[PDB]
RNA sequence: AUACAGUGAAACUGCGAAUGGCUCAUUAAAUCAGUUAUCGUUUAUUUGAUAGUUACAUGGUAUAACUGUGGUAAUUCUAGAGCUAAUACAUGCAAUCUCGACCCUUUGGAAGAGAUGUAUUUAUUAGGAUGAUUCAUAAUAACUUUUCGAAUCGCAUGGCCUUGUGCUGGCGAUGGUUCAUUCAAAUUUCUGCCCUAUCAACUUUCGAUGGUAGGAUAGUGGCCUACCAUGGUUUCAACGGGUCGGGUCCGGAGAGGGAGCCUGAGAAACG
């Protein structure tokens, strides 16, 4: 029963607006997708037209991309840390986009050691605080993928001032 | 800039932490067109604005009009006075009509109350913006 | 309505079909097609109301399925199929060739032409761009999308395409002196040659035509079809030669 | 075993400090049936993007492994091979052994050392018997091959010529991670 | 502020009002 | 102890349920199939289910889903759905006015309190600030809604009119309960601390400051529940470990620990069933039944997904939970009482039923406590018998290391 | 209460009326899918073996498996939409008028009219693949001869109907599957042989 | 017609049922008339382009019509048996192009080196067309409860030979991925003849105005949620009051009561 129409709001003047016709399809809003950390759970939605969309109303795993080596891994998500609309949704481990979250380290520690033999050194320095996130064993990530939408909830590891940013922010 | 909970930077538009090559970070615009000069502090300035003209995810198309400022209070928006000349056709007579249009302004540019602007059509950006300040004088 | 429209009231249908008001309550829909519903002549109606071989729509049924009709070199069975601006119909039996060119009243006009210049047509290539895997490709008037197209070609130029295999004969750029067919506006039907072309950015563009007798006159650009050369159209034009 | 949950439990059973991972102490009885359970994922097709998915996740779960696991996984893919009489003898091939089924199996074998160092690149272990000796044969066969072979067997010498870009390139990558 | 219910307004409001009738017998215990 | 799974997801905790539906089809000819007995027909969700009651008549049952969030409406007398309705937000909590399905109210997650009459969706009216609980107090009909902010607000169904709210002296209530005998309110606030309340006038008659000497760590109180004898009293924690006290004295009578480490979702006082000293102390994974005075435990329910909320049918034997599985659980201990009339001839397939049985009866610990407590030298004792990834301890010997640690 | 006890293995079928009520006794409080023992019910079935499958009581409203009531429930039953209809509980009661059977396994003495007698099947196979299932031909052996003919006699005419094979390899499916492949390799030429002019014709043009 | 073959009731599949028709109670920029955009979107169908990456052809994980046995007062009510098919439902398989020594022959052959789907999501790199783009397009790394890449049908029996029914095949139909085109749909820019001040404040009193983040949308968008700023219209008439539209055609709205759901390209469906 949700609507989008812009005639039950009023005018710019102020002018309370009559009802004009009943609620139609083509203005439909669909429930909102909840998504969690948890067994994945998706329900599809057959949309306009022939296209489908997929709900993540659950999800434990997602592809992480770290841009500055340019790479991506499959990890699991701890927790939801700290979301910039409502922190409400940062208490019930709520997932959506923007979010920031704590994501598994071991495939990317991996991948450094596999690539640069390291736990030439040039190269394999990295940002003093991603480091000390390794070697905690938790990454953050933000989420840039619409969970709700695409069904799926890729993000990227954080670093430079988005990183300074949100760990003041935390 | 940084002045709310979210990061506020351009989409996209990616800044390797690990290369460091330059201090200033990278930051994309785009020409309007019209041939309508991008303003030069658009180009060197340090605002993230989504609805920014020059350096959002807006396009100009349609009609392109022209107005008074009239007011400024609104944030990143201003109100800008429309004003003609209506024919009365029993008074055989004209009299003066105005319209108020409400604008979105990228903060590149530095408006008044008063000062004549030139605004062009674009996306509808609100529930009353349908227009963006494109040129002040 | 809540959904697409499926008939087509008599008087509401375009004015230049000529249909007979005592006829009936309805008229032909142009199916989807080609050519855009207002600027469509069905076959049905160039078959019935225009060469009157059929004395009604089952014997134009008749004659579309017995295969004697090619539009574009290609036989065709739909009554209501939507033949436009130089589209090639050909009537082996009859051995007829007919373009479909309006006249200067502006009403298709039933042009015979002969078979060698029936081999191909023109067409406006209103957009030019790249397709899958890196391919160019230009999209005409009339919708058939050719790859691999010349350069040269821009948007609004003119395509020489030959009917049998669907491939770009020759071009006409658009440039001032060249022959120019109106398709659109009040103008519509007359020939004449470009003089200049004022250009707004972002809006309309119009351009100026000067035709035979010295008159000028202004159209948009959208409604302007180059078909040649001063003195020099590639195709045979119908009588009057779009004076007036 | 299932194709469906495939991708789903390699992240959950066998990622290193997962929850449900194998337990140390059963680790030796477990992992020679993971590294059987895994081979045979790795010689699927790879004709789709969901196969070609399917084959880099094999491939993708090697360093979770510990580094003995690893190495009797390499031992899986050559045991099918036969070498011990080349370096035995003077480094000479056995007409017999010279066939388009022999250097299918090789092409096998190379393919999955190929996939195998780029995951595990500088971390790769490397084994004289395990991997190094049957790929350097497997080089020794393409010359033979692609020499002896006359020129109607086309099919047979394509499959040669295949293995040797493979085979030199495997030493390229071999040298260079390790 | 007002807006969206975040400051509360104490006003009757008529389609819940008689909603569940108070029960007369109070709380068990004395 | 016997403990029956009526209806239920019957794989492994590693497999989902959505596969046993792709499943389904190729096991139709599985005979087993066939003789599998569902007690109420569509008693599943769509992806989840979040909470579950029982009308106080004994004859209808009411439940939330996820997605599309609905309301289900379960009529026992006919074993089968009434009818689902759906909502526009997800549910967090509600209650059921009447004594049939027919009149509830639902305090949903976007801030708005729906009342929900028999023909349909009546008013829907919202609160200052985000709720987290609901209650209905039916001596005054005043329904009193936690919230984040301090203010506990108060809605008056009689008057149809908000009336001053409630002020707490610390922020975020967890959980509300109305106490039946006296009135007494308890507030779970989100530091330990419970707050209580007098609804006849509106003061703070105490509050009660919640001690655990094992854990050093902070907790919340997540649930309260009083006993229908007026003068126990129930909480949980955030720490896994549910406190019975008795008011008047502030030392808490027993503390029993759940020893997963996970938030209590719900405490039940099984009064009714008969021998009266009995209670459930429901997690996220295990709900566990144990008596009041000795604290010994009784039985355990140990569903193989996450558990949301439970529910005991009043004078019966019978257990709903809620589930983030597609189908919710039903349980059936004998001993405790018999089966409910409508399900009449339950006791007669007891054999036929699955019969489901150590987790509930030692303390989980995981690697990194261990090694917090400094018990790493014992690994592989028979004092450590390791599971999952971490390590059981008898709670004893628990209390005993942390202590010392 | 009637029983109608059909038996598979023969395709055979009959219904018993039943007066006495012990036997209707031992049917009492069983559910669908349980078995029970003949020799309870009378003699003559003494042996069988009878799984209950079904019945409709004295309104004339089936059974349903699965619903553990004796009386009836208007429950929401399928053939997406699902109408609420009226059903009989599982549990085999008094107030059954007929109860369905199946023979699991034959007793000792044989029922008139469901082991002595036979009903053959309607019709046989018509896919290739279950044809060489049913005869068990080898992969060399064709169908073609192995074809389920049935006789019809019209008057003094008489002609043998048989069915039309499905899936049956054919020269024209063979011809079929080499066009569409040579259909693809000539596209594909055409458009190599496209791209090369292409390339020549922007050669020329630099 | 010794697999069927002419014709064909019944039933399963596919397509369509959102067109057409009929009544005017409502509402004074609400629809509407002209005018503008979609660089802000979805689109059955038509038209035109477009997919080299067990197989001499898989399963019932399958049932209808049909054969037979019954119940009930009983219906387009029914259970127990027994069959059988697909364009229904599931499953599924020895090539080309570049750089090209040898400069051997100078069109040319050619050693060797290489390179090789589409779709969803995200991250990252490059960037002919418009006034203008984070556009078109391409590339790298992964991801997918993830696709798609003919187990189909009619008519005809040609060309080769290596005589096996060996290889190679003509005209069509039905399908299918992406783009364009067409039929549409949805929002949207500006302009637009009643009396009115004895209607001067209205909104913000469950968003009013704007920023930013998210949710939903086919998408833009307070459309909806969180936080923040206090705004927006009006004596040039806002707000309020009284009095089907346009030109038979074109538009607008509507068919037990209210609440909720369902498919479909299109409906809050006259189902
Ligand atoms: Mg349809
Ligand atoms: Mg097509
Ligand atoms: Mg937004």
């Amino acid at each position: 029963g949700i609507s989008r129409d812009s005639r039950h709001k009023r005018s710019a003047t102020g002018a309370k607006r009559a009802q004009f016709r009943k609620k139609r399809k083509f203005e439909l809003g669909r429930q909102p997708a909840n998504t969690k950390i948890g067994a994945k759970r998706i329900h599809s939605v057959r949309t306009r037209g022939g296209n489908k969309k997929y709900r993540a109303l659950r999800i434990e795993t997602g592809n992480f991309s770290w841009a500055s080596e340019g790479i991506s891994k499959k990890t699991r998500i701890a927790g939801v840390v700290y979301h910039p609309s409502n922190n409400e949704l940062v208490r019930t481990n709520t997932l959506t986009k923007a979010a920031i979250v704590q994501i598994d380290a071991t495939p990317f520690r991996q991948w450094f050691e596999a690539h640069y033999g390291q736990t030439r050194a040039a190269s394999a320095k990295i940002e003093s605080s991603v480091e000390s996130q390794f070697s905690a064993g938790r990454l953050y990530a933000c989420i840039s993928s619409r969970p709700g939408q695409s069904g799926r909830c890729d993000g990227y590891i954080l670093e430079g001032e988005e990183l300074a940013f949100y760990l003041r922010r935390l | 800039v940084q002045s709310e909970r979210a990061f506020q930077k351009q989409p996209h538009i990616f800044n390797n932490p690990k290369v460091k090559t330059s201090k200033r970070t990278k930051r994309w615009y785009k020409n309007a067109g019209l041939g309508f000069k991008t303003p030069k502090t658009a180009i060197e300035g340090s605002y993230i604005d989504k609805k920014c003209p020059f350096t959002g995810l807006v396009s100009i198309r349609g009609k392109i009009l022209t107005g008074t400022v009239v007011s400024t209070k609104m944030h990143r928006t201003i109100v800008i006075r429309r004003a003609y000349l209506h024919y009365i056709p029993k008074y055989n007579r004209y009299e003066k009509r105005h319209k108020n249009v409400p604008v979105h302004v990228s903060p590149a540019f530095r408006v008044q109350v008063g000062d004549i602007v030139t605004v062009g059509q674009c996306r509808p950006i609100s529930k009353t913006v349908r227009f963006n300040v494109v040129k002040v004088s | 309505a809540r959904g697409p429209k499926k008939h087509l009231k008599r008087l509401a249908a375009p004015h230049h079909w000529l249909l007979d008001k005592l006829s009936g309550c309805y008229a032909p829909r142009p199916s989807a097609g080609p050519h855009k519903l207002r600027e469509s002549l069905p076959l049905i109606v160039f078959l019935r109301n225009r060469l009157k071989y059929a004395l009604n729509g089952r014997e134009v049924k008749a004659i579309l399925m017995q295969r004697h009709v090619k539009v574009d070199g290609k036989v065709r069975t739909d009554t209501t199929y939507p033949a436009g601006f130089m589209d090639v119909i050909t009537l082996d039996a009859t051995n007829e060739n007919f373009r479909l060119v309006y006249d200067v009243k502006g009403r298709f006009a039933v042009h015979r032409i002969t078979d060698e210049e029936a081999s191909y047509k023109l067409g406006k290539v209103k957009k030019v761009q790249l397709g899958k895997k890196g391919v160019p490709y230009v999209v005409t008037h009339d919708g058939r999308t050719i790859r691999y197209p010349d350069p040269n070609i821009k948007v609004n130029d003119t395509v020489k395409i030959d009917l049998a295999s669907g491939k770009i004969t020759d071009f006409i750029k658009f440039d001032a002196g060249k022959l120019v067919y109106v398709t659109g506006g009040r103008n519509l039907g007359r020939i004449g040659t470009i003089v200049h072309k004022e250009r707004h950015d972002g809006g309309f563009d119009l351009v100026h035509i000067k035709d035979s007798l010295d008159n000028t006159f202004v159209t948009r650009l959208n409604n302007v079809f180059v078909i040649g050369e001063q003195g020099k159209p590639y195709i045979s034009l119908p009588k009057g030669k779009g004076i007036k | 075993l299932d194709d469906t949950l495939f991708k789903d439990e390699i992240t959950t059973f066998l990622t290193e400090n997962g929850s449900q991972s194998i337990k140390a102490e059963d680790e030796k009885v477990v992992m020679p049936y993971v590294l059987r359970i895994f081979f045979g994922r790795a010689q699927v097709p790879p004709t789709s993007g969901q196969k070609r998915s399917r084959k880099i996740a094999v491939i993708s779960v090697l360093p979770n492994f510990k580094k003995p696991y690893i190495n009797d996984f390499l031992s899986l893919a050559s045991e099918r091979l036969d070498y011990n009489y080349f370096f035995g003898n003077s480094h000479q091939i056995n007409s017999s052994k010279a066939t388009l089924k022999t250097i299918r199996r090789m092409t096998g074998f190379v393919n999955i050392v190929n996939s195998t160092l780029s995951v595990l690149r500088t971390n790769f272990p490397l084994h004289t018997n395990s991997v190094l000796q049957p790929l350097i044969y497997s080089i020794a066969m393409a010359y033979y091959v692609l020499d002896t072979e006359s020129t109607e067997e086309v099919h047979l010498r394509k499959m040669a010529s295949n293995l040797r870009q493979q085979g030199l390139k495997c030493l390229s990558s071999v040298f260079e991670f390790v | 502020k007002a807006s969206k219910g975040r400051k509360l307004n104490y006003s009757v409001q008529d389609p819940i009002a008689n909603y569940e009738a108070p029960i007369t017998s109070g709380y068990k215990w004395s | 102890v016997s403990v029956y799974q009526v209806s239920g997801t019957n794989v492994s905790r590693s497999l989902p349920d959505w596969i046993a539906k792709k499943r389904k089809r190729q096991l139709k000819n599985d005979l087993e199939y066939q003789n599998r007995v569902e007690l109420i027909q569509d008693f599943e969700f769509s992806e989840a289910s979040n909470k579950i009651k029982v009308s106080r008549d004994g004859q209808y049952c009411m439940a939330t889903g996820t997605y599309k969030p609905q309301i289900h409406v379960y009529d026992f007398a006919n074993l089968s759905l009434k009818f689902d309705r759906h909502t526009d937000a997800e549910n967090v909590d509600f209650t059921i006015l009447s004594d049939d399905w027919t009149k509830s109210v639902h305090l949903q997650n976007d801030r708005s309190i729906q009342f929900q009459n028999k023909g349909g969706l009546h008013y829907t009216t919202r609160i200052p600030k985000f709720g987290r609980s609901l209650v209905y107090n039916k001596v005054n009909c005043d329904l009193y809604v936690g919230a984040s902010g301090n203010e506990l607000y108060r809605l008056n169904l009689e008057k149809g009119r908000f009336l001053n709210p409630f002020k707490l002296d610390t922020e975020g209530v967890n959980h509300v309960s109305i106490n039946e005998v006296n009135g007494l309110l308890a507030a779970g606030t989100e530091t330990n601390v419970v707050e209580f309340w007098d609804p006849r006038s509106r003061s703070r008659v105490s509050k009660l400051y919640l001690e655990n000497n094992i854990d050093n760590r902070p907790f919340q109180v997540t649930t309260t529940s009083f006993r229908n004898d007026g003068l126990t009293f129930a909480c949980g924690t955030s720490n896994g470990y549910s406190y019975i006290y008795d008011l008047r004295t502030s030392e808490p009578s027993i503390i029993k620990d759940q020893g997963y480490g996970f938030d209590i979702k719900k405490i039940i006082w099984l009064d009714n069933v008969g021998t009266e000293n009995k209670i459930v102390t429901c997690d996220k994974r295990i709900a566990k039944i144990w008596d009041r005075l000795d604290g010994k435990a009784y039985a355990s329910m140990e569903p193989s997904v996450d558990i949301n909320d439970i529910e005991h049918v009043p004078g019966t034997g019978m257990f709903f939970t809620a589930n983030e599985s597609i189908p919710m659980h039903t349980y059936y201990i004998p001993s405790l009482g018999p089966s409910p009339r409508w399900c009449s001839f339950l006791d007669s397939i007891t054999e036929e039923l699955e019969e489901k049985p150590v987790y509930s009866n030692y303390r989980f610990i995981t690697r990194d406590d261990v090694k917090k407590l400094n018990l790493t030298h014992l690994v592989g004792s028979r004092v450590l018998r390791a599971y999952m990834h971490g390590f059981f301890i008898n709670t004893e010997l628990y209390d005993k290391v942390s202590l010392i640690a | 209460m009637k029983l109608n006890i059909s038996y598979p293995v023969n395709g055979s079928q009959k219904t018993f009326e039943i007066d006495d009520e012990h036997r209707i006794r031992v049917f009492f409080d069983k559910r669908i899918g349980q078995e029970v023992d003949g020799e309870a019910v009378g003699d003559e079935f003494k042996g069988y073996v009878f799984k209950i499958s079904g019945g409709n009581d004295k309104q004339g409203f089936p059974m349903k498996q699965g619903v553990l009531l004796p009386t009836r429930i208007k429950l929401l039953l399928t053939k997406g939409e699902r109408k609420r209809k009226s059903v009989r509980g599982a549990i085999v009661g008094p107030d059954l008028a007929v109860l369905a059977l199946v023979i699991v396994k034959k007793g000792e003495q044989e029922l008139e009219g469901l082991t002595d007698t036979t009903v053959p099947k309607r019709l046989g196979p018509k896919r290739a693949n279950n044809i060489r299932k049913f005869f068990g031909l080898s992969k060399e052996d064709d169908v073609r001869d192995f074809v389920i003919r049935r006789e019809v006699t019209k008057g003094e005419k008489t002609y043998t109907k048989a069915p039309k094979i499905q899936r049956l390899v054919t020269p024209q499916r063979l011809q079929r599957k080499r066009h569409q492949r040579a259909l693809k390799v000539r596209n594909a030429q055409a458009q190599r042989e496209a791209a090369a002019e292409y390339a020549q014709l922007l050669a020329k043009r630099l």
